[PDB]
Order: C-alpha cells, then structure tokens, then sequence
C-alpha cells in the first residue's frame, strides 16, 4: 500500500461520506430536527454506530 | 583470478572512475574483499554505492 | 429560516414569466 | 509568556518556502544522539543564517529536530533567543502534557497501567503518534502488523551502523524486515512525541502539512556520488569550481542554508556527507492494531482498533520543488493530508483533485484510501478533523485538542468526578 | 487447572484400547474472540498419520480413493462417508474461563506450582482448557503425525486448525495417597507456544512433570521423507477447493469456446440500444482474472456444496428425482386422493467489481424466475431487489443448490455451464468441510425440530454462579 | 401560459427482456485476443505454491 | 460487437427503482472508465 | 476562505462542487477582469472576440523560443488570441478573482 | 526579458450561460463580462508612456 497509494487515486470515482461525517455538518440547533438524516443511529454516548 | 571479480566489482556494478585506485582509498581494500564474500545483489548497483558512501562517511571524522 | 425551506426553494419562486407577462458587434475593434 | 513563540512557530510551519533540506535531514538523523552529534554546528549553521535571513524558525517540522536542540545544543554558540523558544515549545509541551492528565490523583498503578493512562488517551500507550522514529518501551498489549501477520519475536528488528550491513540496503524496497536502533522510547518523550503530533502540530498548521516519504535509496547515490565526496582530504579559488563540483542538486540546496562567509559549499557539503552513516530505511506503513484496555473492553471484547503509523517518514508543510521525482506522497490520516501539496507532490492526484473540486477541503473530508479509510475504527475520528480546521492559533486552542482527548471510561468518571470536572 | 487432571487420568484409564498421549492445551485471544469463546460448544481432534491420511477409517487403505465423478443422486460416496467422518472425529474435555488472568499467577493462586527457568508475562485476556491426544501407534512417534483441531459453535459454523509435531515437541522431546495431590505439589514443568502449520495460529502447551506418559518410556524420530509425505497430504488437503476454482473456470473458458461467445440472456435486466460492449467485454476478462486473482474457500460454490454433503441433501436428492421423474396426473388420483404441490430458490453469489478491484465472497441470494417471462430474478434475503445487475463496473456469478451454473456479466446476460468436480477425490472433500450436525448438550431439546431457547453462555460479564 | 417547467416522465427508450436476444461477441478480435491469456494463464501461478512455500521456507 | 435483441422496437419506460436500473453511465463515463481500467 | 462555506462544500450537482454554488466567487464563469491565463474548464463558457464563439481549439497556439513573423505580424489583430500555454487551476482561478 | 512578448490589448467578450440552479427564470438567459486580456491594472498616470 505504501506504493499503492497512487495506485488508489488513478481510478476517478468519488468517494461517499460516512455517517459519521454526515453528523459534523449540522449547527447545535439543528440536531434535533426532522431535517436530520442520522438520528436513528445517534443512540449511545458511549459508541457510534 | 581474483583480480578479474575485482574489475567487473568496480566497473559493472560501482562504475567508478579507476582514477580512484587502491593507491588513496584503504576503504577499498578492507572493504571489497568483504563484498565479494556474496554473488547475488548484483542488480541493484545503488545499494553497493551507498554502501561505499556510508563506508567513506566513517572514514573520515575526527573520531 | 430553516423550517421555511419547505416555501424558499419551490421553483414558483424562481419563475417571472408571469410576472414578465403582467409587468409589459465586433469586439476586435 | 509562550505567546511570542507561538507566533513565530504557526509563521515558520505554514509558510510557503520552508526549506526542502530539512525533510532529507529529518529522514537523515532520526533522532539519534550520536547522528545528531555528527552534524551539530551543521544545524547550528542551518539555524543562524537561515533565522537572519529570514524570519521563519526553521527545523521545527518534526518531533526529534527540536527535542534534541533543546537539549544538545546547550553551549552557546547560538544566540540565547532561538534556544530560548525551542525550549520554550519544549516547555509548551510540557505544559499540555500536565494539563491534560489529572496528577493530584494518579497514585501508584492498576492492572499495570498508571492511572493518568485511564483519565486521558494520551498517557496510554495504544493510542499511537503518526510519525514514528523510535519503537516503543512499552509494546505488551499491541499487535503491531506490517504487511501481513504481526511481528511478535524480535529478529525482524535489527539494524546496524557503521558495520556495512548491504543486504538490508538492497531492502529499503522490501517491506518484510523493520529496523529499530535499540533506542526503544519510554513514556516521557513518548508521550511528548503524541503531544506534538497530535495536539501541537495540527492546530498551529489548521490542518494544512502533510506526510510523504523519500525514495532516500536511489537519492543518496546521485546526491552524493562526486568525487568531492570521495577524494576527501587529510582548490576553492572561486565559486564556479565549487558548483561545477559539488552536483547540480546541491548547487541549490545548501547554496544560502548553510554557507556563511567563513565556511564554504564544499566544506559544509562534507559536513552533511559526513552523517549518511545512519541511513534508515524507506517508508513503512505500520498498521498498528491495539485492542483497549480493561475498562472500555467491557463492552465490546472484539473491538480491535487500527491505527496508521509512518516509519523514517518526515512531516512535509510544502511542496519540495527539487526533491520531486525522490518524494512519494502518502495521504494516511485525517490530520496531515492536503490536497494542493499533494497536487504539486504527485501527478495523479492532481488529475483526481481537478476532477472532483470538492475533495480540496481540510477538515478530514478528503478520501483517504481503504485501508486508511476505516473512520469507525481509529481512536480519531471526523469530529477531530471538524475541529481542527477552524481553531485559532492560540495556546489554549492548542491544549483544547489534548482536553478533548479524554477518554470515556468508568474511571474516567470516577477521576474526572472526584476533580469536578 | 480442573479439566487437565481429570482428562489425564482418563488418559491413564483408556491406554489399553487407544493409544494417545495426553496433550493438554491452553488456548488466548490469539486465535479465539471473546465473542467466539463465550458461547464455545465443544472442541474436536482426529490427527493424520504420516501415510494413512485418518485413524478411523481401515488402516491400511481406503475406498476413498475414488472419484464423486459429477453424480446427481449420491453426492460425495453416499452417506456412508458421513457417518464414517463423523466416527473419525473425537470429543476432547473442555472448559472456558472467561475473565483476564495471567497464567503463572493464575496457576499460583490456585494449587499448582510453576517452576520456570524464568518468569516471563503472559498477558491473556481469556484461557481456554482443552486436552488433545497425539496417538501413538506403536511405542514409537512419528514426528510428521499432524494433529488436527475443530472448533464448534453452537450454530453450526466452525474454524479449523492443525498443528505437526516437530512444533509440539521441539525441545520437550530433546530435553529427555492419591494422584490429585501429588499433581497439584509436584505440578507444571514449563510452558511453550505452538504454531498451526501456516504459521497463523500461536497457542501455548503446558507440559505437566506428573503426566504418566514420561513413565511410558516414548521413543521418537523425525526423518526427511515422512515430513516429505505429511507436506504432499498437506498440499491436497489445501488444494481440495482450489482445484475445484481452477475446474470452474477452465469450465468457463471452455464452454466460451464451443458457442464462441453469442451467449444467451437468462437473467431480468433491461438493455439499451445505444451503448458499447466491448468495454464491458473487456471489464468481464479483467475481472474474472481478478477473481482468479482473489480465490479463496470462503466462496459461492463451497458454501453451496456445503450443505449436499450431508445425509438431508441426499434424501432430498432422492424424494426431488422421484417427484420431478412422475407421469402425467390420472383423474382417480385428482378427485379422491391427496393432491401434489420449490416455491423460491436459494442462491450463492460472489460479486466483483472492476473499477474498485474489490470482491465480495461470501453472498447469500433468493432468486426466483419471474412470471412474465422465463428469466432469473434476483433478490435478497431480506426481500429487497438487488441492483448490481445495473451497474456497467461489476460482475456477478451465481450457483444453485442443483449446483448449476451462472455468470453474469452486466445485461443480465448469463455464461451457463455445470461445474466439475471428476478431477477430485472423495475424501480431501470430506475431510475439508463436511457439515456437521450438533450432538445434545446443555440448553437444546431432546427430540429435533423445537424451538430453541437461549445459549447457556458461560459468560465474562455477568456472575457466572 | 409561458414557457414553465414541469415534471413529465423521462422517457428513455428500453428493451425488455426476452429468451433469445443474444449478446453477440466479436469472434476474430476478442476470442483472439482472449487466446494468449487462456494458454499463459493455464501454466504456472497455481495459487497453491506460495503458502506451501512459505511453510517450507519457514522450515529450510 | 452489438448485439442481436429480439423485440425490435425499443420500449418506453415507467422507470421503476423498484425494478432494476438499466446501465445508465453515458459515454463520458465510458471513456473516463477505459482510461481507468488503462491507467 | 470565508466566501466557501469549508464545513458544507462536500457534493456535487454537476462536476462543478457546491462550493461553486453558494458562492459565484468560487465558480468558473464569473471571469476576473485582468486575466493571463485561460481557465481549465469551459463548458458553460464560449468566448468571443469576433462576431462568431472562439470555441474550437484551431484558433489557439503558443510558441515561445522559435520566434516566428505571423504572430508579431498581427499582434493588434482579432482572430489568433495566442493564449498562453498554461491552462489555471481552481485555486489560481479563485484567488485571482478575489 | 524580450523572451516572452505578448500581444497586444485585446478585449475579451465572455458569453457565459448561467449555471442549472438559476437557469429556469428565462432559460433563455445569457451573461456577458468584458474581461480584459494582456493589460494591466494600472493606478497612477504613467508620466513617460
């Protein structure tokens, strides 16, 4: 992999965000709206999902 | 003949100019008796020359 | 502002062809 | 008062010409004392003209560079403010790392483990820095994996210096064998290490370095192959002799870094030819594996979190012009990879980058590759990267990282509890 | 601690009928998860002997030595090969203490007494205590007789292991009142990890100076040609599966020779007029040599024949031919008589994709022919349809439990062929993966087909009582 | 009553499926060109040489 | 290399993604992907 | 840095990103006034010095060191346009437009 | 530095459509900037040009 790097880049298909990049972009205000995608993953202090 | 290893030591794989001889370098003689101890390698030329840089590098210190 | 994006981003909006009906060289040189 | 210095410090790491010869001294020296000794009024050269010539500090890309200046250039032959702020950031460091445990109640151990490796990640040793010179002292509940299975036993660890040992120099390209120099780190400049580049060095860069790796084999044997590094002595009567003779590469590179008017390129050259003894190694990604300790393993036994890990690799903030065709880019975690260094670094990630505009971002967002890419599985996931691309570049901005890192455990709670916090 | 002494003397008490040695074992997270521990059933052993290739079948030879050949009805020999594989493997004393200890301190704080040449720190999250038995045929050993181990989930889903024993014994061999008390004074002598045969798996023997297999007087020697022949038994038991991926695609690439390629389509995906082939031509040879590249057991066409080798499949092989062999329906039978009745299948699939050089093996799919036409439709196994058939960078190949072939190529255009298993004998494919059936235990019902309830899970979280 | 825009069906036109539409294959390039790989991938790299030997290297 | 298909007057469709989606890269894509398998 | 919105920009609606939505400094159409090189994508662009669209690549050229007369003998001309020949990435283009 | 001579003034009429989240208001629509092409931001009087 340490040669394969620019070996993974060659290819020109993007890349989908996970969940928990889906959960950074929303303000404190926000979180709790219906407008939110992740709040049925949202279910523990201690652990992602 | 020893000496037949010794030039095809110093002109496939160094490549050196034989300007640089036995006569200033002592590194070379205590040194390449020592890397013909081994026939495999002989592709990869730079870690030989390294190899001679690192062995002129702890050559000349004041230590 | 955001509960009213059900209302802001209708195309009924952003369409004045109504409001267009109701209101009524060379560059070398 | 390490307000000046921090100043300083976020003007010499984002600045757009820092000196490409630090990264191949950096991948040179690898933080051993002997190798630092071989080149000490090189550096201290390296420090004075390069500061009165330019007001960016230089050397302070890397963890080993500065935690040996601070201490083995105590003589004097520099003036007392530039050793002043590196043992000010030296102090700095110091300071995030009493503030970030809890020491009025850590006593003793448990389970052995100290308790301030409970309150807060950063004491524990499972949590691994980026950019590893030295293995740790500390190895016992890791598992360690290179290419394919873990490296357990000792025997595929084992480098020499000064004995010529060629076979391993025709390995640089191998992958199989490591190289410790039997320097194994305790958990003072350990932890120091993870302070720097995890807490320090990305929230002065807001996220903008990045990490690459030199093809160090096939560049020592065309950057030092003259004569002049040959024919050495037990000329100089101009300066075109002394360019024609040092190579086209040093021609430039150590032209106004390191060339006073009372030493000059020749001598100074050798000077830097003298410490290649201590060559190192090409890069390794290190896939360290660490199952958690004996509190959060309370939930979730089969949890085994990776992390990656350089090795003799060099924590780059610019594009080295003249080192390019000898650098590989390697884009391997949230912090340190930026996509405009990356496009002036490699030719293909340029292409993927005007592609798809979107991916030119800083906070994490950019697609690292998959076996980097396991975000649900590092101990610093997309809220870290979130943050750190909008700090300011304050001290308390610095120690926020290393307060953010403490950890969730039942002790946790009981220590972070008994402090009311 | 427990298990050790009461297996070694059993070891004691069974040495007149069976000749095995009491190898007892430890066992960590090395090789185990905490998750895969917990609920550990029962473990196994059967080791292989140098020339005979098992101990429960004949001794001197076998029929095993003749080929399945591609039969319908009879799967692999019949069902005699079941049984006799399920005779062959041995139930081996077993218990799981699932809390962290150390081992020095644990056998210190309970009866026993370590004398090290040094106290080393073995830090294991989890100990389980098992004993095996390396048979010894005459007084002599043979130092290329491997020993295999299963390991035995409550599901059904096991692991497998197998160890020489040049590795058991490569220096416990060259370093030569009541029972119970004097085998917890006088105790262990030492402690040495053991590899597996591919060098995957460390777990760590305990070699006890009371054992009375050193008042045996043991003799031993490992020569050249037996290891020679233990490697070449090694080397057909490791290419069983691969020689049956190298006959599916030879089966490919032949039965793209004999129609040349104009090859029909059998599965439900819609076409367009306006876009090229040759691109997905040349995307179906790169990846099918990227799953040449990626082979693995873990596949389609081994878990599809997983199940046929049991007693069920045959019997069901059996009814399946007499009901599909019927003649046309009488009226007598229609209007007194019971009426007759396959609703949907139940597929394998592996799933590659070129343009991100990632397989997927290990695939469950239900497929069903739609009604409209006389096509294969996917979907699955919670009921959704399945859309990679849409996309022009991914490739799919398909096997049913009559064990026919598909491979799909974006279109849902099928190369049809049957795979070949003639080149292979009969028992490297029993011995590799026969579907076991679980025996009664604690927590499961006396008569079959009940609800089951939960597993007793000798647990490290809760008290264990 | 001017040039707005609405929500029509986009139609694309299909083929559904069939028992004989036939994908057919160039012949005389592609099979040809499938030959060499056929015949270079039938001798060597078996899959069943590296772990092998690696467990004899590991023993050698 | 095009192939041979049976019903010769192509179909309008309700375009269902309940059904299965029909092979919609255009030849931008195409061609990005060949330099792709290329390179 | 401020004109992007950084913790948003991650999608696409065309191969342009968001970023090139929420904001017209960070698009390539809205052309800074003073520019030396030509930008590197114009699909929604043509740009015209005669009466006729200059979107073919015939009537674009650079040669620099051969020193020839049919460029320096139409200098104040209207056809050629002898772009340089170095097309401008995104980040030139936005920072020249700043 | 007589290297690189450009040409002269010359300038450049943009017609630029919009892009496809305004395009609906009068998909008719057309932009056009007056960008100029070999010249200079010039601030003073240049005394001797």
């Amino acid at each position: 992999a340490a040669r394969r790097i620019p070996h993974f880049y060659r290819v020109r298909r993007e890349v989908p965000r996970t969940v928990n990049e889906m959960k950074q972009d929303f303000v404190v205000t926000d979180f709790y709206k219906v407008g939110n995608i992740t709040l049925y993953t949202e279910l523990h202090p201690f652990f992602d999902f | 003949k020893r000496d037949e290893k010794h030039r095809h030591v110093v002109n496939v794989v160094l490549e050196l100019p034989t300007e640089i001889s036995e006569a200033t370098h002592p590194v070379l003689a205590t040194m390449l008796s020592k890397y013909t101890r081994m026939s495999s390698l002989f592709n990869d030329k730079c870690a030989f020359k390294l190899d001679l840089l690192r062995m002129v590098a702890v050559s000349r210190t004041r230590r | 502002f955001v509960d009213a994006l059900k209302t802001l981003c209708h195309p009924v909006l952003h369409e004045p062809a109504p409001c267009l009906q109701t209101f009524t060289e060379p560059m070398g040189g | 008062d390490y307000e000046e210095t921090l100043r300083l410090f976020k003007t010499t790491v984002t600045s757009p010409n820092y000196p490409e010869l630090c990264y191949l001294v950096d991948v040179l020296v690898h933080g051993n004392v002997d190798a630092f000794l071989l080149i000490r009024t090189f550096v201290a050269r390296c420090i004075v003209n390069m500061f009165h010539t330019r007001q960016l500090l230089v050397f302070a890309h890397s963890y080993a560079l500065v935690t040996l200046i601070a201490e083995h250039l105590a003589d004097g032959a520099l003036p007392p403010q530039l050793l002043f702020h590196y043992r000010n950031l030296v102090a700095v460091l110091r300071l995030v790392t009493r503030i970030s445990a809890l020491p009025g109640l850590n006593n003793g151990q448990l389970a052995e483990e100290p308790l301030s490796a409970y309150v807060n990640a950063l004491h524990d040793h499972r949590l691994w820095p980026p950019f590893v010179t030295h293995l740790p002292r500390n190895m016992e509940g890791v598992q360690v994996v290179a290419d394919r299975q873990p490296l357990n036993p000792a025997n595929i660890e084992a480098r020499h210096h000064g004995v010529s040992d060629v076979p391993r120099l025709g390995a640089m390209d191998a992958d199989e064998p490591l190289f410790v120099d039997d320097y194994r780190a305790t958990d003072d400049e350990w932890t120091l290490q993870k302070v720097f580049y995890l807490c320090l060095m990305p929230a002065m860069t807001n996220n903008r370095a990045c990490g690459l790796g030199l093809n160090l084999k096939t560049l020592l044997v065309d950057l030092f192959y003259r004569p002049a590094f040959l024919l050495m002595p037990a000329p100089e009567d101009s300066i075109a002799a002394q360019r024609q003779a040092v190579g086209e590469m040093l021609t430039e590179l150590v032209e106004d870094v390191a060339t006073d008017a009372h030493t000059p390129l020749l001598q100074a050259c050798r000077e830097l030819f003298l410490a290649v003894q201590f060559v190192g190694e090409h890069v390794k990604v290190l896939e360290v594996r660490a199952p958690l300790d004996h509190a959060q393993r309370q939930g979730l036994p089969d949890f085994i979190s990776r992390q990656h890990v350089l090795y003799n690799g060099c924590c780059v903030v610019t594009a080295p012009k003249t080192l390019i065709e000898y650098s590989l880019p390697v884009p391997f975690h949230r912090f340190y990879s930026n996509p405009t260094i990356c496009a002036a670094l490699s030719d293909d990630i340029k292409r993927y980058v005007t592609e798809f505009p979107h991916y030119h971002r800083h906070d994490g967002g950019f697609p690292l590759p998959t076996a980097f890419a396991h975000e649900y599985h590092n101990w610093l996931r997309s809220p870290f990267s979130r943050y750190s691309a909008t700090c300011p570049n304050v001290l308390h901005s610095v120690m926020t990282l290393a307060a953010m890192l403490y950890k969730i455990s039942p002790v946790s709670l009981v220590l972070q509890t008994k402090a009311h916090i | 601690m427990e298990t050790h002494l009461y297996s070694d003397l059993a070891f004691e008490a069974r040495f007149a009928d069976d000749e095995q040695l009491p190898l007892h074992l430890v066992l960590d997270q090395e090789v185990l998860s905490n998750e895969e521990a917990e609920t550990l059933r029962y473990v196994y052993y059967r080791n292989v002997d140098s020339a005979g290739r098992s101990t429960g079948r004949a001794p001197g030879g076998d029929e095993d030595d003749a080929p399945a050949s591609d039969d319908a009805e009879d799967a692999v020999g019949g069902d005699r090969a079941f049984d006799r594989e399920r005779r062959t493997w041995q139930r081996a004393c077993f218990r799981v203490l699932p809390r962290p200890l150390e081992l020095l301190d644990y056998l210190r704080q309970s009866g026993l007494t370590v004398t090290l040449e040094k106290e080393q720190r073995v830090r294991m999250f989890y100990a389980v205590f098992t004993t095996l038995g390396l048979r010894c045929p005459d007084n002599r050993l043979s130092g290329a007789q491997t020993l295999h181990l299963r390991l035995v989930w409550p599901d059904g889903s096991y692991r497998d292991w197998e160890f020489l024993a040049r590795d058991l014994l490569r220096e416990e061999m060259e370093a030569n009142v009541a029972r119970t008390d004097e085998w917890k004074g006088a105790g262990v002598s030492r402690l040495r990890e053991v590899w597996d045969v591919q060098h995957r798996v460390r777990l760590r023997v305990l070699w006890y100076v009371n054992s009375f297999w050193r008042s045996r007087e043991l003799s031993y020697d490992d020569h050249e040609v037996e290891l020679y022949r233990a490697l070449d038994a090694y080397r057909a038991r490791i290419a069983v599966e691969y020689v049956l991926i190298r006959a599916v695609r030879d089966e490919i690439y032949a039965v793209l020779r004999r129609d040349g390629g104009a090859l029909p389509q059998r599965f439900a995906c819609h076409v367009s007029r306006n876009m090229s082939w040759r691109v997905v031509w040349e995307l179906c040879r790169h990846a099918l040599a990227l799953w040449m590249d990626w082979a693995d057991v873990r596949s389609c066409i081994i878990k599809a024949l997983t199940p046929r080798l049991s007693r069920g499949a045959a019997a069901a092989a059996q009814r399946a031919r007499r009901q599909r062999e019927r003649s046309a329906p009488k009226p007598q039978e229609l209007l007194f008589g019971p009426r007759n009745e396959p609703a949907e299948q139940t597929w394998y699939a592996d799933v590659v994709r070129c343009v991100r050089a990632q397989v997927d093996l290990g695939v469950e799919v239900r497929a069903a022919r739609c009604p409209r036409t006389g096509l294969w439709i996917v979907r699955d196994r919670r009921g959704r349809l399945r859309r990679w058939l849409s996309q022009p960078e991914v490739c799919v190949l398909y096997v049913t439990p009559d064990l026919d072939f598909y491979w799909v190529l974006p279109g849902g255009f099928a190369v049809s062929s049957r795979v070949t298993l003639h080149g292979l004998a009969q028992r490297a494919l029993r011995d590799r993966f026969q579907n076991f059936e679980a025996v009664l235990a604690r927590g499961m019902h006396v008569e079959a087909g009940r609800q089951e309830p939960e597993t007793p899970r000798v647990s490290g979280r809760r008290l264990p009582f | 009553s001017l040039l707005h825009t609405f929500w029509r069906l986009p139609v694309a036109v299909f083929f559904e499926p069939h028992e004989e539409n036939v994908l057919r294959c160039p012949e005389r390039v592609l099979r040809r060109l499938l030959e060499d790989a056929a015949v270079t991938m039938r001798g060597g790299g078996w899959r069943e040489d590296v772990l092998m030997d690696r467990v004899r290297k590991r023993y050698l």
